[PDB]
RNA sequence: GAGUCCCAUAACCUUUGUACCCAGUGAGAAA
RNA sequence: GCGAUGAUCACCCAUGGGUGGGUACAAAUGGCAGUCUGACAAGU
């Protein structure tokens, strides 16, 4: 990808600012809280993902 | 003993179901002769009583009635009797129409006398629950939890949410908000409340109903007179008064 | 008006029976009452011939209602024996049907008989 | 409501991406965004004919 | 056969599409709980508890009007509050679908001349109260001019060569100004000596000679060979 | 000159008096063609002078048939003789505008001083008063005109087709569809009666297993008794009195309640078999050939599952669901039964003789095997 | 504080017991 | 002493035994299945 240098991108205009968000290093509470369902729900998730990527690649 | 409270309330549900499926076929069988009746009066027993009263449309033109169909649907049934897209039936099937109509009239008579029996057994088995939440509501509480002692040894939060188990356990097994009404939503006090305070008095009604219910199941010198249920109901009524008196508007 | 109403006279009857025989040779004829009502509700039928003298008559009067529903010409031949003999089978038939085909070598004859029985009907 | 759209939200995706469910079906090109008012219904095959669509 | 579809409103008011993996033209059911000619049904549970209301699949190979709808007609005049005069109500096949598209607040006058179809029409009009069955010949509208007043659309599924005269007589008696005239023309039943485009052009010319301005025609070809629906409006003054 | 106008309608007859003539030569023009749509200008043409309403739906159907086949009825004679002036028959007749060119001759046959006009001017005057309707009449009729139209259309159609409600198979559809419902209702209700009496002694449901007989005998036994003479409707009655002597199970209000429940079961039990006798009779008058061939209850369920007598008739014979040699007698009985239902539906007032012949044919076929 | 009136008054499955079974076709059948 | 008013039509053994099941139902405390929170709130 295009790696614009920090010396350039700190001195950019307000409209031309590059929104680059840092990765998260802390196991935050909402992520350690939030529940995912399993079994039939995870195979439903797998199925919907396979269907959607087959549709997008066909298009 | 209350092994037949469960039986009476299951018969009540089953029997109201069979009343509806008899009334539908009576309405669409007599609808060949007089079709506007089932749409201008919708009550099953008023429909059966009126076809037992008149029978035929010209017979309706010569007769009148006031003990059924009160005072304002008479001109509508007379106008629909004068002009109608309905045929004319014979006597050999008017006889079966009349037999079905008296059948479902006697069915509703049996329904209301079974409700009298349920009210009698309920106010002789757990009368403080009848004085607080009512006969058939307490009856399906007892019939839900099995035994009266098995309902009595349950906390008041369970008695609050007692009917709404599938909503409760889906809202616990994903981290959502639990229901607040359950089977106790059809109590008359929760009917009197309006807003979020019907959740509030579902809570206070379940608390006082737990008090009265385990008094009824665990007392030995109980008198079948409604005293503990009546003082608990007075507590719930003045609490309902004091949270219907407040208003979130600013005056 | 009888029940078996749109009966054909003798010239139309022999025109009908000749094209019935030719369609039976060309495998374009479904013969018999329930085969006729099968091909009628399937829609492969160009006209139905009922015979107006079988031993009940409502036994095939069930078919004019079906033809009316699907707009198919129907005509009454006055001999079940001659209708079966034209069909080419060794029994009397009471109803027969000319199925539709466009690789058919008698399409002009079938269309002419259809026009004649439709101006009758 | 959104409470019911969060229950039928997956088969609406299946109907939106019909075209890549079977490799032999090949629908005609529409877009089919989710309609504002819909209803989910079940086909009653009656008690007249058996064994074919049953 | 036991599958699940999503019901969606069509462009045309009163008719719907059930999307599955094959999508169905669908109408609401005015008499819920039975099928009229063996079509399949869809039962939705719409939200006192929710009520099971149901829907009927409109079969384009057994209905010229459904063949027209799903071939694509820019304007049907059969609408959910209207009055339709169905001419040639040959059974209750399409009249039931027109009836429950028109709805409980609108009226369908189903004119038929044969008598066993009339018996089935009356037994269907029992459970569909918005159908007035009229057993009479449409070639003489005066014989039933007393039973019908001021329709909004005429639909003509008659299959007779004097079609345009029947349509013109019934329109001049009972249709109102700028009302709908939907015609199902069958070329082979009008006449088979000329081709289909000649007979459609002649029938459209007959309609504008009887002052019904044609808006639209559709051949409805995958379902019927050599048919047509001509949609016009009864202009009554100034086709120009 | 189009001086008077006669509008027939389901509520009665109306005679209007034409105030202003519309244009004859400019009758196809745009303004003349839409002045009959505008009501504010149509009331400049037409004024109501008389409206004779009908005596009811009977006279409405009589006059609908007379207007349909082009005859002057007696109410027509009355209103025309009241309203139209006694003009000459040889010089300047009074001109009545009708909509029916073969009702005109019947009007001049009765009033020779009346010439009748139904050409395009009278046609669009007539459709003007049809287009406006209730507004012209100034409030003087009883009954909404469209409601009378629904009633008169249904009456006219059933008259024209000779719709009989005796041979009406919807009665036997609803009779057997209700009879199955009350089969399962008498079953579950007497099952609960046997359950509630099971702790009074659990042997009456062992000796007397039939629901009605159990319920009627327990409606009068409520105790011990001894005196076992009127409990035989006696080996089972003697065994029952022996079991009442050796009673081996356990009120008053609950026992009164289950007496009311068993009385309910008895009432359902004799409304059933009233309904069954009714539908055997209705099946003999509606489908005699089917009931001769396979019986009344079987033919009832056959035309119920088919949906109508007409649907069972128009069904193919190879697609009838009746209820080796045992495998093909079903097919023989199916196509003979389809034949019998066709006979029975499309004959107008059927006999029994072809059901008899088909019964003879199928018994010959089964006795051949 | 808090999703029942939207069928826990309900829905569905598996260890055992109860009854069948692996419509169309369209000219043959018998000797 | 025929008939279109309808003829016809999941594994081993030298009639019969041995090898899979399913559907349509009855139980069913194996099941799914597990009965929310807990100290403030209203007013002057």
């Amino acid at each position: 990808g295009l790696k614009v240098p920090k010396a350039v991108q700190k001195e950019l205009p307000f409209k031309s600012q590059i929104h680059q968000m840092k990765p998260q290093k802390k196991k935050t509470y909402m992520a350690k809280r939030a529940v995912v369902l399993g079994g039939d729900e995870k195979k439903a998730r797998s199925f919907i993902q396979k269907v959607l990527t087959i549709s997008k690649a066909k298009d | 003993v209350d092994v037949m409270i469960i039986q009476a309330i299951a018969l009540l549900d089953d029997l109201d179901k069979e009343l509806n499926t008899y009334a539908m076929r009576c309405k669409e069988w007599y609808g060949w002769h007089f079709p506007e009746l089932a749409k201008i009066v919708t009550d099953s027993v008023a429909y059966a009583r009126i076809i037992l009263t008149m029978g035929i449309r010209s017979k309706a033109s010569e007769t009148d009635l006031s003990e059924i169909l009160p005072e304002e649907i008479e001109e509508r049934v007379k106008t629909a009797a004068e002009v109608s897209m309905g045929t004319e039936i014979t006597q050999t099937d008017l006889d079966n129409i009349n037999a079905l109509a008296e059948q479902i009239v006697e069915f509703a008579a049996y329904r209301e006398q079974l409700s009298n029996y349920l009210s009698a057994r309920m106010k002789a088995i757990a009368p403080n629950l009848t004085q607080l939440v009512g006969e058939l509501v307490g009856a399906r509480l007892i019939a839900h939890s099995g035994s009266l002692i098995s309902l009595a040894k349950s906390p008041a939060s369970t008695i609050q949410i007692l009917g709404a188990e599938k909503a409760l356990f889906r809202a616990l097994k994903t981290k959502h908000d639990t229901p607040k009404y359950g089977l106790l939503y059809h109590a008359s006090l929760v009917g009197q409340a309006t807003g979020k305070n019907k959740g509030k008095i579902a809570r206070v009604l379940a608390a006082k109903a737990a008090v009265s219910l385990r008094y009824d199941a665990l007392a030995e010198d109980r008198d079948d007179s409604g005293d503990i249920g009546l003082e608990s109901r007075a507590k719930v009524e003045n609490r309902l008064s004091q949270l219907e008196g407040r208003d979130l508007r600013t005056t | 008006n009888p029940k078996a109403f749109p009966l054909a006279d003798a010239a139309l009857t022999q025109q009908i029976l000749d094209v019935v025989q030719q369609a039976a040779n060309l495998r374009q004829l479904k013969k018999g009452a329930n085969e006729a009502t099968k091909t009628l509700n399937r829609g492969i039928s160009e006209f139905i011939i009922m015979a107006a003298d079988c031993e009940p008559i409502e036994i095939l009067l069930h078919l004019p209602l079906l033809c009316e529903d699907k707009n198919v010409p129907y005509v009454f031949v006055p001999s079940r024996v001659a209708l079966g003999r034209a069909c080419g089978v060794s029994r009397p038939v009471i109803a027969a049907s000319i199925t539709t085909n466009d690789a058919s070598a008698i399409k002009t004859q079938i269309y002419a008989v259809k026009d004649k029985i439709e101006t009758l009907l | 409501d959104d409470n019911m759209r969060r229950e039928v939200q997956r088969d609406l995706l299946l109907i939106k991406h019909r075209a890549a469910l079977d490799p032999k079906r090949h629908y005609k090109k529409q877009r089919w965004e989710v309609p504002e008012r819909f209803a989910i219904g079940t086909i009653i095959e009656d008690k007249s004919e058996f064994y074919s669509s049953r | 056969g036991g599958a699940k579809v999503v019901i969606e409103p069509h462009r045309h008011a009163g008719v719907y599409i059930a999307r599955g993996k094959e999508d169905l033209l669908v109408t609401k059911n005015m008499a819920p709980g039975e099928s009229v000619y063996g079509e399949k049904r869809i039962s939705v549970e719409e939200p006192v508890p929710p009520t099971k209301v149901e829907y009927r699949v409109w079969n384009p190979f057994r209905s010229k009007l459904a063949a027209g709808i799903m071939g694509g007609l820019d304007e049907l005049f059969i609408a959910p509050g209207k009055k339709v005069l169905y001419l040639g109500a040959a059974s209750g096949t399409s009249v039931s679908h027109v009836s429950d598209v028109v709805g409980p607040e609108g009226v369908v006058y189903a004119v038929e001349f044969s008598h066993r179809p009339g018996r089935e029409l009356i037994s269907m009009a029992k459970k569909r109260p918005n159908i007035i069955p009229i057993i009479e010949d449409a070639r003489h509208p005066q014989k039933y001019r007393m039973l019908i007043g001021m329709v909004d659309c005429v639909f003509a599924d008659v299959a007779q060569p004097d079609q345009a005269r029947i349509i013109a007589l019934n329109s001049h008696m009972f249709l109102k100004d700028q009302g709908g005239v939907v015609i199902s023309i069958k070329a082979n039943c009008i006449d088979s000596t000329v081709d289909a485009e000649t007979v459609f052009a002649r029938e459209v010319q007959k309609l504008r000679e009887e002052r019904i301005k044609p808006l639209e025609q559709l051949t409805l070809e995958p379902y019927e060979r050599d048919h047509c629906i001509v949609v016009g409006r009864y202009m009554r003054s100034g086709l120009k | 000159p189009i001086e008077y106008l006669l509008f027939e309608e389901p509520t009665g007859y109306a005679v209007f008096k034409v105030k202003l003539q519309q244009d004859d030569i400019g009758s196809r023009l745009k303004e003349v063609q839409e002045q009959i749509n505008d009501f504010g200008a149509f009331t400049k043409l037409i004024e109501l002078v008389s409206f004779a309403p009908f005596k009811g739906a009977a006279e409405a159907l009589e006059n609908a048939n007379d207007i349909s086949e082009g005859l002057v009825s007696e109410s027509l004679k009355a209103i025309l003789d009241l309203n139209l002036p006694k003009a000459s028959s040889k010089k300047k007749n009074i001109t009545l505008a009708i909509s029916d060119k073969n009702l005109g001759p019947s009007i001049k046959e009765e009033f020779p001083y009346v010439d009748c006009i139904s050409n395009e001017l009278a046609q669009d005057l007539i459709r003007g008063v049809r287009l406006h309707g209730e507004k012209l009449f100034k409030g003087l009729q009883s009954g909404d005109l469209e409601r009378a139209q629904l009633g008169l259309g249904h009456a006219y159609s059933r008259a024209k087709v000779k719709f009989s409600v005796q041979k009406n198979d919807n009665h036997i559809i609803q009779a057997i569809a209700l009879l199955d419902q009350l089969d399962k209702d008498i079953n579950t209700f007497a099952m609960r009666v046997k359950e509630w009496y099971g702790w009074h002694f659990p042997e009456l449901a062992k000796l007397v297993p039939d629901n009605y007989t159990f319920a009627k005998l327990v409606l009068f036994i409520k105790d011990k008794a001894d005196d076992s003479l009127h409990d035989l409707a006696n080996e089972d009655s003697g065994i029952a009195q022996r079991v009442i002597d050796n009673a081996r199970i356990s009120s008053e209000t609950d026992m009164e309640n289950v007496c009311v429940f068993a009385q309910r079961v008895a009432s359902l039990a004799d409304y059933r078999r009233q309904l069954y006798d009714y539908l055997c009779e209705k099946m003999h008058t509606v489908a005699p050939n089917l009931s001769e061939l396979i019986g009344e209850v079987i033919g009832a369920r056959l035309i119920s599952h088919a949906g109508s007598l007409t649907n069972l008739s128009k069904q193919a014979a190879s697609t009838v669901q009746i209820l080796k040699n045992k495998g093909r007698i079903s097919r023989y009985l199916a196509n003979k039964c389809s034949m019998a239902s066709r006979i029975d539906n499309y004959s107008e007032e059927p006999s029994n003789v072809f059901g008899s012949v088909l019964k003879k044919q199928v018994e010959q076929r089964l006795e051949f095997y």
